[PDB]
């Protein structure tokens, strides 16, 4: 859980 | 007072009373509400937290 | 302060007015001898006016004390307003009572979302000019650095933060510079600059005082 | 403005004490505030996640719940405090 | 979200959209495993509604999305609809979500977990970007 395959990119 | 409306008004039994309207409205509070909070849903459940020494007129007859 | 409220006399007892024959900046009393303000408020011959509420009326709780030293941050950059902090030493110790009191410096940088009190005698209008007699106050949150940079791309240094309302309508304004942003009883900010006042997407920008606590200590200790 | 495309915002958790500066007694123990930082959850966000890293992993700390009637980005959004509710979550999952 | 930014598509794979039977989004949710979504109690989710997982662009009809029927709504009985306290509902899905790159679970905290004031967290959703 909680670990996206597609990593979020946040500014 | 007679302008916006409140179906569900609760007041303390003091003189003067401390009254609030606990109506939930969708998406905004009534026109006289100074302090409005809403859920972030669609529709938004909005609640006026104002305390007044009166109840607004009922919405329903 | 635009969109604020009258503070109430002496309810912001660390707020001072910096006067050179007229109120030109605020400041914050940080102990009996020292006021923090903005380096862009630097001028010769500052008179610090403490215990003011109505700055145009002698009401009886004022202390007017001349600056003996006005020490701008040595890396103050007047072009970008980076390190926009100054310390003013009072020629004589202010008399600290309920109406004149120092404000604590931060022990840590406040986090974004923390509500602050910004006060001053600056313009109360976002377009046009109306200077209040009495001290105005505004509760405003610290905005996240990303919001601040988004609002002011290329202009927000690590020594700055935004506070206020992206929707506009509430901000500090000209005449507030130098004055306090106090959050949970600590001076986190100094009124510094903005694009206009109270404009949408243009929150006030504040000198990040928590970055200067050592410099403040040092300057106080050295003067 | 409603978005077709999933949006995100970083925003700080507030202490319930800081949040109360804005919301007063509305703030209950099963709530956690976040934002008042130049972003706001807004209508249609409700029920969605407020997540924080816990040892590299995104962990549901809040559920978008309520706040400014105008989604003011200078007022904290209030989220259901998942730590306060997760026991109920686990018990419901267990029973079902 | 006002003043957020568009997510990387699929990068919040637990984010679901709660839609009515027409595809109208009215709330978000988070997958906590294949069979359960956690959402706000005040959203008023019913078994007529659907959990849509895997969406990025709700204007797009070409994403591998999963429209998941809700078998059962579990509103926290402590939910107070006036104070919005205990504002949580679990949705048990009629059919398990198929986890993939764009669909998977968020972690649940322990009740004792400390997420300190000041922590930068993230919220996601398709709420209004401008009020
Ligand atoms: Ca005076």
């Amino acid at each position: 859980c909680g670990v996206p395959a597609i990593q979020p990119v946040l500014s | 007072s007679s302008k916006p409306c409140c179906d569900r008004c609760e007041c303390t039994k003091s003189i003067p009373p401390q009254c609030r309207c606990s109506d939930v409205r969708l998406n905004s509070c009534h026109s006289a509400c100074k302090s409005c909070a809403c859920t972030f849903s669609i529709p938004a459940q909005c609640f006026c937290g104002d305390i007044n020494d009166f109840c607004y007129k009922p919405c329903k007859s | 302060i635009v969109g604020g409220y009258t503070c109430g006399a002496n309810t912001v007892p660390y707020q001072v007015s910096l006067n050179s024959g007229y109120h030109f900046c605020g400041g914050s009393l940080i102990n009996s001898q020292w006021v923090v303000s903005a380096a862009h408020c630097y001028k010769s011959g500052i008179q610090v006016r403490l215990g003011e509420d109505n700055i145009n009326v002698v009401e009886g709780n004022e202390q007017f004390i001349s600056a003996s030293k006005s020490i701008v941050h040595p890396s103050y950059n007047s072009n970008t307003l980076n390190n926009d902090i100054m310390l003013i030493k009072l020629k004589s110790a202010a008399s600290l009572n309920s109406r004149v009191a120092s404000i604590s410096l931060p022990t840590s940088c406040a986090s974004a979302g923390t509500q602050c009190l910004i006060s001053g005698w600056g313009n109360t209008k976002s377009s046009g000019t109306s200077y209040p007699d009495v001290l105005k106050c505004l509760k405003a949150p610290i905005l996240s650095d990303s919001s601040c940079k988004s609002a002011y791309p290329g202009q927000i240094t690590s020594n700055m933060f935004c506070a206020g309302y992206l929707e506009g309508g509430k901000d500090s304004c000209q005449g507030d510079s130098g004055g306090p942003v106090v959050c949970s009883g600590k001076l986190q900010g100094i009124v510094s600059w903005g694009s206009g006042c109270a404009q949408k997407n243009k929150p006030g920008v504040y000198t990040k005082v928590c970055n200067y606590v050592s410099w403040i200590k040092q300057t106080i200790a050295s003067n | 403005n409603t978005p077709d495309r999933l949006q995100q915002a970083s925003l700080p958790l507030l202490s319930n004490t800081n949040c109360k500066k804005y919301w007063g007694t509305k703030i209950k123990d099963a709530m956690i505030c976040a934002g008042a930082s130049g972003v706001s959850s807004c209508m249609g966000d409700s029920g969605g996640p407020l997540v924080c890293k816990k040892n590299g992993a995104w962990t549901l700390v809040g559920i978008v719940s309520w706040g400014s009637s105008t989604c003011s980005t200078s007022t904290p959004g209030v989220y259901a405090r998942v730590t306060a509710l997760v026991n109920w979550v686990q018990q419901t999952l267990a029973a079902n | 979200i006002v003043n957020g930014e568009e997510a990387v598509p699929g990068s919040w794979p637990w984010q679901v959209s709660l839609q009515d039977k027409t595809g109208f989004h009215f709330c978000g949710g988070s997958l906590i495993n294949e069979n359960w979504v956690v959402t706000a109690a005040h959203c008023g989710v019913t078994t007529s509604d659907v959990v849509v997982a895997g969406e990025f662009d709700q204007g797009s009809s070409s994403e591998k999305i999963q429209k998941l029927k809700i078998a059962k709504v579990f509103k926290n009985s402590k939910y107070n609809s006036l104070t919005i306290n205990n504002d949580i509902t679990l949705l048990k899905l009629s059919t398990a979500a198929s986890f993939s790159q764009t669909v998977s679970a968020v972690c649940l905290p322990s009740a004792s977990d400390d997420f300190a004031a000041g922590t930068t967290c993230v919220t996601t959703g398709w709420g209004l970007t401008r009020y």
